[PDB]
């Protein structure tokens, strides 16, 4: 569904702050020993609103929060971290969870190269 | 029912979890990503007096925690020193883990006293209160929090922070008084309209004009002098 | 493997409770300041033994405990949230895990509505 | 290993994990359900004296906590308050987010002591204790639980509670005497045989026939007068 | 990429210990209450350096060290107990995260038994 | 990014992330393991002097655990007991669940002072601390571990143990001092080339031929007389 912003106002711009697991580092610097503080681990960069994508943004975790706010409720889980794993599994589940009846819309399968082929091979024949 | 945002048509929107688009690719774990927005890019008012309205004490409910992996640069971030008049402490001590939100232009730390009439203080319209890349239903005593909600997307295939000190009576209810700290025993009455800029600026102009208490006891002046930040009494005049 | 209850005594009906998360709740009642507390947070229902479903859910309960016991002795995991995440998991492993060998018993690809489409292609030319 | 039920011609079964049903559709985690079942409906017998026997301390195994999502009301369902003689704790605190049993008819509440030779209290027939949506291999203080075994599935695609207190000696051994309270100073000697429904109406006419307790000291009642639920001493007769 | 030890020494034999969670206890040891202390839940196996595993696993652990360590610095989880099942989620989405093209690369479904069926079909025909 | 060995060609590799080996076959979870590789196996030195060189104390970094489900048999492992000279620990308890190294055929248990400048003790070459199937950052007072890596595959489809005694001064510093403790009034100075099995003929000796201090004071003795494990003071000559 459409993402409506409804908010009073929208900052266009967002000055972000994030972590890079992927590292790469200089020397030693990976070391726990040796490497940033917890103050020290961010990365940052600004994303301005091409596409409208900010303001969509904004509003998109406004409407997250009741679902998000329900599923806490209902967790005994003190602290979550599954959530994006969980929907990576229902990601592939909605796909490959039944058998794949191919040309069916349900089906992620394109036999479009290999019709090609047998066609090729028929035209031999 | 969590919704996921998705990119169609140069568009964010949130994917339909009855339709099946086969065109969207997932490649890996890395492409999905949580985000903490800040109430703060909604035009939500950030005063002191504002912001405190927006939290109040529950008990009965457990808190609940929620990881994200990106954040926003705030302006406004809040930091909670809250006793009961007998003492006893209001709010909990930050559980393992939990560090103060990283990115704050201004922490308002507020020390002082209400009744708190509750376990746990919670945000009265359901918004979290976000810390380092973990999100709380509840406030943690002495912890730098910023107002935020988060969302969850599938992607496509220096820093200067100033701590602002104020003194709360009657904190979270009707009649809650705020006090502006220059020092120990010189303050301000804190008004909704003071911006952080203005009471450093006015902290600064009391120092140098010598307007600070030189007695023992407690100097406190009054001051009587729509555009969001991205874009022993006395009076003074 | 069949489910074959060997208990002394076995309860038809099943007086259950659970939670909903997906709530979709009234006005602002999914905000935990405003929400319920812990002891209001449960639907209720009641299932009978249609298929004696019932009986044999009590009987799988019972004989599954040694294989979780045994899975929790060797976990060094306080607190197990993750069996039925590894079960989805595993249930597309178990199809998706190795090359699709399509009319092969462990292959989930149901080409039937795409041989009658070359079919009535062939018929054709 | 551990065993999924799935229903296959109007029969639960355990899925074969050697045998690759293509027909079963799992289109979503929310398919997925993990259930607990109380030992109640298989027939066990759930008085305070039976029920205790079945439990046991030990040491040398750590505790261990899995969840489940969906659970069933019990009629029987019990707390204990088990001291050493020496005054100390025979159990621990229950864990930050460890809530009691949701839904019991009788909360059987039992204090006293017993020797507790060991680290932690553990269902000698390897059953579960069931809490708040979390199962756990040995006993809290103070918090209600009732005996459950734990199943997994694939799913195809008011309340009244009511606590009943007694005091033990001799806990968890051969020799354990059990008491039913009915004031802090008059008690009856419990038998196995004495149901929850007799044991409150055995204390209401206590209650108003006046033969409680009218000294300091205490008074000790002796009574002498196949079915599951879901189908100072002297004497009275 | 291979795996080249670089270590000072290799020792080249691999005595381990491990749990078994499948257990398949005799008769009641699976009971928590019956079962083994915790110093006893452990197997234990000796593995020789045939292929060179031995010496390449010492070398692939001390390789993983840095980015494993990137990892758990940008992580605000306590205890990571979910790197394994991530790996298979990921192994997943690596092929069924998007459209399988028959025939292309990046699709792991093999129609060759298929084609031979269509093949003798069309040779009927 | 984190590696994931894999054998192709008789010989084990890293899996290419950028390139799809669709006969590679994972077909349960059950073929992916995490195994932890002892320090030792590559040849590092394992006496106590040059082992704790190996370890220093910093702040602002937390903690972090990640799990390991095989392990390999030590020949070396250590449990420190380290205080400030003002008798306050220097390594926090172990957290709930952390349990010792399950094989260790020496545990070298250092008890003793240093400066400790820093709020957790970490690896300075980037290895784990490994315990019981978790392998974390840091070092816990009390607990053993060895110190080792971990590594990530995907499959194809009796135990003596004995504690040696050490005092220490100076720990985790240059001018750290280490004595062998015989018992309580009988020590040995350390030096790095004295192995285990050198250090319990050291000890048998000592007792049977008297060499033990018969006062209360303290005896120190002095001791003056390339190949891996797999394959009042005084003199003695
Ligand atoms: C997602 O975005 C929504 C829109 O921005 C947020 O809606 C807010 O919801 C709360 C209730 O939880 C409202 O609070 C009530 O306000 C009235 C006072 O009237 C106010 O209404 C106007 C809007 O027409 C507002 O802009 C003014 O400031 C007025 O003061 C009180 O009588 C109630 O008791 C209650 O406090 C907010 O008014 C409302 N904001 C807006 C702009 O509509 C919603 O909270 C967001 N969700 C999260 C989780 O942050
Ligand atoms: C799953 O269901 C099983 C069947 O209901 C449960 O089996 C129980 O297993 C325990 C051992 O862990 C047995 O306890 C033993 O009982 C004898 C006493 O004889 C009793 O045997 C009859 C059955 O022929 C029983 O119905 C009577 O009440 C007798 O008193 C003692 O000598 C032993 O020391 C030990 O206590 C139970 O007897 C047995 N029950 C039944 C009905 O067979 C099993 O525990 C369930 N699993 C879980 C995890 O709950
Ligand atoms: C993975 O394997 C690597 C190779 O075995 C390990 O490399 C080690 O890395 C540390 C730095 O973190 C080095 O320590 C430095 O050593 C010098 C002293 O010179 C030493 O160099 C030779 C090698 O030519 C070494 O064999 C001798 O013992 C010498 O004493 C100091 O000046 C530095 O300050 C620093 O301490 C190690 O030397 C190096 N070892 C080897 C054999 O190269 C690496 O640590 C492993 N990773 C993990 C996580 O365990
Ligand atoms: N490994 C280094 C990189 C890892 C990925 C990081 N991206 C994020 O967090 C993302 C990107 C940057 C920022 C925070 C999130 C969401 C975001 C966005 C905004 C609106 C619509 C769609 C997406 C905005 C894209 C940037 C660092
Ligand atoms: N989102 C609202 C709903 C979410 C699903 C909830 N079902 C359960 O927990 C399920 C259903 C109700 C109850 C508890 C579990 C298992 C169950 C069952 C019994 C015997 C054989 C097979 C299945 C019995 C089906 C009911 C509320
Ligand atoms: N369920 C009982 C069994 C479960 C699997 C257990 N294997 C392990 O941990 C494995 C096997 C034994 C050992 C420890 C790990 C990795 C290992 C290896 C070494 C070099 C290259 C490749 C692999 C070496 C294979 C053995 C007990
Ligand atoms: C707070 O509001 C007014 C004072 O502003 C007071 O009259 C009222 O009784 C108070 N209400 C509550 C709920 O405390
Ligand atoms: C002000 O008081 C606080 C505590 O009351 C104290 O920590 C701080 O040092 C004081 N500042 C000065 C300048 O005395
Ligand atoms: C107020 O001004 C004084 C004088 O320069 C300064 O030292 C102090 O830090 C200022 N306070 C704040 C909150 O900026
Ligand atoms: C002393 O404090 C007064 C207020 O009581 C202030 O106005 C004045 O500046 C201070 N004294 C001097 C000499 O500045
Ligand atoms: C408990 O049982 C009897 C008393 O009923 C007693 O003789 C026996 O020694 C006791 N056994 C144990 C193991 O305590
Ligand atoms: C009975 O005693 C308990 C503690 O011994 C106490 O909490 C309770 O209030 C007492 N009840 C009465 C009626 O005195
Ligand atoms: C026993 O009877 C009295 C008198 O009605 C009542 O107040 C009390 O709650 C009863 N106790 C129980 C356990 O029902
Ligand atoms: C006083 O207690 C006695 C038992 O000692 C009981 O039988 C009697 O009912 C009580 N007194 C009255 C007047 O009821
Ligand atoms: C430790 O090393 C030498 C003594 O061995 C000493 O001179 C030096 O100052 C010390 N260095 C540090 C960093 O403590
Ligand atoms: C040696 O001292 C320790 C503590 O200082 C004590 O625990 C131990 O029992 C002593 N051993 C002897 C033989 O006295
Ligand atoms: C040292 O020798 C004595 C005498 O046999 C023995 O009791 C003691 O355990 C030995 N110490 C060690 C560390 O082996
Ligand atoms: C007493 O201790 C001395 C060292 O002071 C040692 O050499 C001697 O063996 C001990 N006495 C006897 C009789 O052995």
């Amino acid at each position: 569904e459409a993402i409506v912003n409804a908010q009073p106002k929208c900052n266009p711009n967002l000055h972000y702050w994030t972590t890079q697991d992927e590292g790469a580092a200089i020397g030693l610097a990976w070391i726990p020993y040796f490497g940033p503080a917890a103050e020290g681990i961010y990365i940052e960069g600004l994303m301005h609103n091409q596409d409208g994508l900010i303001c969509g943004l904004r509003q998109l975790a406004n409407e997250t929060t009741q679902a998000l706010q329900l599923f806490l409720r209902a967790t005994t889980e003190l602290r979550t971290f599954s959530i994006l794993n969980r929907k990576a599994i229902d990601f592939l589940l909605q796909r490959w969870g039944g058998t794949c009846h191919i040309l069916g819309p349900d089906c992620c399968i394109e036999p479009a190269d290999w019709t090609k082929n047998i066609t090729d091979k028929i035209d031999q024949i | 029912s969590i919704p996921l945002g998705v990119i169609h048509n140069s568009a964010l929107q949130v994917s339909d979890v009855d339709k099946l688009v086969c065109r969207d690719k997932l490649s890996s774990t890395n492409q999905l990503r949580s985000v903490g927005l800040n109430l703060e890019g909604n035009g939500v008012a950030t005063d002191v007096p504002s912001a405190t309205k927006r939290w109040g004490f529950r008990s009965g409910v457990p808190p609940k925690v929620v990881n994200y992996e990106a954040g926003e640069w705030a302006e406004n971030c809040y930091n909670l020193e809250i006793k009961k008049p007998d003492g006893s402490e209001c709010l909990p001590a930050a559980p393992d883990g939990i560090r103060g939100f990283p990115r704050c232009r201004y922490v308002h730390k507020v020390s002082g006293t209400g009744p708190c009439a509750g376990d746990f203080a919670f945000h009265k319209e359901g918004a979290f209160f976000l810390y380092d890349r973990l999100a709380s239903t509840v406030i943690y005593r002495g912890t730098t929090f910023a107002e935020g909600v988060v969302a969850f997307l599938i992607l496509p295939q220096g820093y200067y922070s100033t701590t602002i000190r104020y003194q709360a009576t009657g904190f979270g209810t009707n009649e809650t008084e705020y006090l502006f700290e220059v020092d120990n025993l010189t303050y301000v009455q804190l008004e909704s309209r003071f911006t952080p800029q203005f009471l450093l600026q006015l902290n600064e102009t009391i120092y140098t004009s010598g307007k600070r208490s030189n007695t023992t006891g407690k100097l406190i002046w009054k001051v009587n002098p729509e555009w969001a930040f991205w874009e022993x009494x006395x009076x003074x005049x």
